[PDB]
């Protein structure tokens, strides 16, 4: 088993694995080394990653894409429309208010949970792994924003485990990006020195995230994370099409946005143009029949792009400002700011990040990679198996976190147990007087200081088998409070104390509720994504099995008339190329759209006697060789 | 300090640097793992890489590539006024040595060959830098095998002019073997053929390997084949199809043809990791749908002659080493047509099934070895 890091990103996504020296970006199967976090549906099989995005343009209203984006997300969440306007696919409720994708997918209308289509793209991006690694794939590590929720993290968690991995942690990804930074640097300060403050920023396609961490050799801790999850290369995008939405009005009389096609045409274009406009300060906008018969031709300058992103603009610092505030630091304490993230190549953003820190930038990291690698070093860190040279490392924990139990005997009912600020994974330790089975729950001590409409309550229990002694008052019970490697806040251990010396006397069943699936609702959803997986499996092997057949003709045919005609007689040359030209005719009838056991059989039948001549060319080639030694 | 290795090519260059046991190829500010060799000039400044590609349609005379088909030559060389015909700049004689004409700042201005190339390196040299964080001032640059001793100082020159210490000039086809480790094997000849296609620009070199000691058997240079035809078998096939289907001629339409090509494009890209690919154009001609599908077997022999040509080369290569096919030992696949699983097929099914060295990207291949190398003349 080779540990796996996932950075999974809106809009691509990369994957990392550890094995022999270190770390490796692993390609997929047309050699990018990110993959299209895209998902798509047809009327035979599922078009995951590559596939999806080729299939983007002719297919869009069964296409999703922003998979990150609709995990946890409340169908009716204020900000919905922030996310929904970045879709082409249908969106629809879900039974537990959440929200998923309606697609047609062989031949019916499905609905599909975030959860779900995300499971779907992790199963294509694993089985690219394994393709690379020729080895078992059974744990993930994967990257996530900080502004995820708790819920978020269950959900993507769950998604790893409907593709039949095991999620070892959900880790933050700039967190993931930190540690790659220090497993990598060689000369970090060793002792009872300073540690090094380096301020990371990454921005993405939708996010703008500001993590500042302090690194000593062998570790790192986060001093301050602030984030905009509305912040992106999708918004610049976004401002481009609108732009020219409204150009096109005017000067070609067309509307593209009474049409969703050539809409989609100018969205898609409008990301090149941006890019030519980090390099170039003027660039020319060209679309080739964005409509029936009209063909755009404009321009746009850096400076004008600039104005149109100006209310976006206007937030630009406050994820540095944030950061810094929670970290309590001044700019001038930080040592280092690395950008990375595709977005950070825009230069406005540039200057505005160093003018916020009054630093120069490093890009001493590879800005693509640097998430993904972060990751699968984490995974291994989880391995059983696999050592890792050690590294140390603590995230932050923003809000204050109360557990409450049965008021029973005791004198309280809660306590704070996370303060806000402190560090994750951390476990703490309370003993409770206690009268019977009881109930607990963890919640946000502070709802005010959370994201609005975020419920107060994070999870709840309840503890059974709690037997007293004689002495019939109460009995002791022990609690591992635990704030996880994932930032999950879980009961990990409940036990009776005392059966001179105070001993352990029972250990406690926890029956525990967390926005983690059941079991059994788990499972049916494995279930669901082994035929889906099955069923494109099936599509893609036949596919190669009728291009092999195709292939074969072709080959065959051409080599009969060439290197193989002094090797067969007038009878099996004739009665060959009959069957090559029935077998050729067949792949325009019948053979169009058949089954795998047919295009098997075809070439079996034709195999079967182009062997025979081959292996009169080949001992004839030998014997030439014979001749030579 | 780390040396750096370049690979300086004719239209992509690409740098990497050997750092904690492998090799990292670097990207660019733009995030481009090659970037191109190309130097433009404007009313107000220079630009290089990236930003020189982007606008040479608008400014085609004063952007300058391929300046290494002019490195190291006379101006009477018969190459130098062959490919003077299909450039949109101008190349001038002085004293014998070309230099290329632009306009620069509202000024005619005239540059070596090897002062373009000095720019080129300086770039590669500033990404290698702000990716290390500290000044780069060592680095291996390569060459093509069948470059002369004026033609590879000229290159050095270019180097020292950019501000490095050229550690040495190295061929490309060594430096795609040393990324392979086939130095690493001992005493012993071993025969490799280095099959080198992408850009237009193809080169076959047989090397000899003993001791990890490189000798240049043969160079053989096919130096056009892959673009446009390719693409046309595609259109004229597809033609052929609009022709079957609606009873209707598509040939005498401009516009038609162009957003049918542009499908043909995407189309046989798809072909190289696909074994299908699908075509959809909206009211393609007349205010017909076209909308099909090409396996990658029919779009092989659609072009199946364009194909079987790329073993001409190796053919000729063969023959000028004086080795028959069964003598070579090692393949290695360079360049990004060698994506191609037809040119991977042929490949394989000539030499009878050799197993071929190509799981290192073929476009950073070359730097990868530079790479390796800088840092062996380094300790
Ligand atoms: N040279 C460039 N100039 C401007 N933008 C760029 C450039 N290169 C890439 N981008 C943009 O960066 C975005 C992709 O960046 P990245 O891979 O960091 O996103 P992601 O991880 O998929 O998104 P997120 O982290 O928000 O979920 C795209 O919007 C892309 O257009
Ligand atoms: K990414
Ligand atoms: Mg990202
Ligand atoms: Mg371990
Ligand atoms: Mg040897």
């Amino acid at each position: 088993s080779t540990p796996f890091g996932l950075d999974l990103g809106n809009n691509n996504s990369v994957l990392a694995v550890a094995r022999n020296r270190g770390i490796d970006i692993v390609v997929n199967e047309v050699s990018n080394r990110s993959t299209p976090s895209v998902v798509g549906f047809g009327p035979k099989n599922r078009y995951l990653g590559e596939t999806g995005k080729n299939k983007q343009t002719s297919n869009i209203k069964n296409t999703v894409a922003n998979l990150k984006r609709i995990i946890g997300l409340d169908y009716h969440h204020p900000d919905f429309e922030q996310e929904s306007k970045h879709f082409t696919s249908k969106l629809v409720e879900l039974d537990d208010k959440k929200t998923g994708a309606e697609v047609r997918f062989a031949g019916e209308k499905h609905v599909f949970s975030a959860t779900q289509l995300a499971a779907m793209f992790i199963d294509k991006v694993k089985d690219t792994v394994k393709q690379d690694t020729k080895a078992n794939i059974t744990d993930v590590c994967i990257a996530v924003p900080p502004w995820y929720t708790e819920e978020q993290r269950y959900n993507i968690a769950d998604a790893a485990r409907i593709a039949g991995l095991n999620p070892v942690r959900i880790v933050n990804d700039v967190t993931a990006a930190g540690v790659s930074y220090g497993i990598f640097k060689t000369d970090l300060p060793e002792g009872e020195e300073k540690p090094r403050i380096v301020a990371f920023v990454d921005i993405g396609h939708s996010s703008y995230t500001c993590s500042i961490m302090a690194f000593k050799k062998g570790q790192l801790k986060v001093l301050g994370t602030a984030c905009d999850k509305h912040f992106g290369g999708r918004d610049f995008d976004l401002a481009i099409t609108e732009h020219f939405a409204d150009e096109f009005k005017t000067k070609y009389k067309i509307d593209i946005r009474e049409n969703p096609k050539a809409y989609n045409r100018i969205l898609t274009a409008a990301e090149k143009l941006k890019k030519v406009l980090s390099a170039n300060t003027n660039a020319p906008f060209s679309v080739e029949s964005v409509m029936n018969d009209v063909d755009v031709s404009s321009q746009l300058s850096r400076e004008e792009l600039e104005e149109l992103v100006k209310p976006l603009l206007e937030r630009v610092t406050e994820p540095v400002t944030k950061a810094l505030a929670q970290a309590k630091l001044s700019a001038e304490e930080v040592d280092f700011v690395e950008i990375i993230g595709g977005t950070t190549r825009i230069p406005t953003l540039k200057q505005s990040i160093s003018e916020a820190f009054g630093k120069p930038l490093s890009t001493t990291l590879n800005q693509d990679e640097a998430i993904a690698k972060g990751a699968a070093f984490i995974c291994a860190i989880h391995s059983p198996t696999l050592r890792v040279r050690p590294f140390k490392f603590e995230d932050i924990h923003p809000y204050s976190v109360s557990y409450s139990w049965d008021k029973q005997v005791e004198d309280e009912d809660h306590m704070e147990v996370f303060p806000a600020g402190s560090s994750f994974p951390s476990t703490k330790l309370i003993t409770l007087n206690r009268t019977g089975d009881f109930s607990m729950a963890a919640s946000y001590t502070d709802i005010t200081q959370l994201p609005p409409n975020t419920p107060e309550q994070i999870a709840n229990w309840e503890i059974t088998g709690v037997q007293l002694p004689e002495g019939q008052d109460s009995v002791p019970v022990k609690l591992k409070l635990r704030c996880d490697p994932s930032g999950l806040h879980t009961i990990e251990e409940a036990y009776t104390i005392e059966d001179t010396k105070t001993v352990k006397k029972d250990d406690l069943t926890i029956v525990a509720h967390t926005f983690g699936l059941d079991a059994k609702k788990l499972n049916e959803l494995i279930e669901k994504e082994n035929e889906m997986l099955a069923q494109d499996k099936l599509v893609a092997e036949t596919e190669d099995r009728k291009n092999t057949l195709e292939e074969y003709i072709y080959t065959l045919r051409g080599k009969l008339e060439e290197e193989y005609a002094p090797f067969a007689s007038d009878a099996e040359k004739t009665k060959l190329q009959g069957m090559l030209n029935k077998a050729e005719e067949w792949l325009y009838d019948e053979g169009f759209d058949s089954i795998k056991a047919k295009y098997i059989a075809k070439y079996e039948e034709l195999a079967s006697l182009g062997n025979i001549i081959r292996g009169r060319y080949l001992a004839k080639e030998e014997e030439k060789k014979q001749a030579i030694r | 300090a780390a040396a750096i290795g370049i690979d300086l090519g004719t239209t992509y260059s690409c740098v990497g640097v050997f750092q904690h046991g492998k090799v990292e190829i670097i990207a660019n500010d733009q995030g481009n793992r090659t970037t191109p060799s190309y130097v433009a000039f404007t009313d107000t400044e220079r630009l290089i890489g990236d930003a020189a590609k982007n606008q040479v349609a608008l400014n085609p005379q004063n952007t300058v590539f391929d300046a290494k088909r002019l490195i190291g030559r006379k101006f009477g060389d018969p190459v130098v006024q062959s490919d003077m015909k299909h450039w949109p700049f101008q190349v001038i004689n002085d004293g014998d040595k070309p230099k290329v004409q632009v306009s620069y700042k509202g000024e005619t201005k005239a540059f070596y060959p090897e002062e373009i190339s000095s720019m080129v390196l300086t770039k590669m040299k500033e990404i290698a830098e702000a990716y290390l964080g500290y000044p780069v001032t060592n680095a291996v640059i390569t060459v093509p095998a069948y470059f002369n001793d004026s033609q590879r100082q000229a290159t050095k020159d270019a180097g020292v002019i950019a501000g490095l210490n050229v550690l040495r000039i190295i061929n490309e086809p060594t430096a795609a073997a040393i990324a392979y480790g086939l130095d690493r094997t001992g005493k012993g000849e071993r025969n490799v053929l280095i099959f080198d296609l992408g850009g237009g620009t193809f080169d076959v070199s047989i090397l000899t390997i003993d001791d990890g000691i490189f000798e240049v058997k043969a160079t053989a240079g096919d130096t056009h084949l892959g673009g446009e035809d390719f693409d046309n078998r595609l259109v004229n096939h597809f033609v052929e199809e609009f022709k079957r289907k609606h009873k209707k001629d598509i040939s005498q339409n401009k516009r038609a043809v162009r957003r049918l090509r542009t499908a043909c494009e995407r189309a046989k890209r798809t072909l190289s990791s696909s074994t299908q690919a699908s075509l959809e154009i909206d009211s393609l001609f007349e205010g017909i749908d076209f909308y099909t599908s090409i396996t990658r077997a029919r779009f092989e022999e659609l072009c199946s002659d364009l194909f079987r040509s790329t073993l001409e080369p190796v053919e000729k290569a063969l023959r000028d080493a004086k080795l028959d096919k069964a003598q070579i030992h090692d393949l290695v696949l360079v360049g990004g047509s060698t994506r191609i699983p037809k040119v991977q097929k042929l490949l394989q099914d000539f030499f009878n099934g050799r197993d071929l060295n190509k799981s290192i990207n073929p476009d950073e291949a070359v730097a990868y070895g530079a790479a390796v190398q800088a840092a062996i003349l380094m300790g």
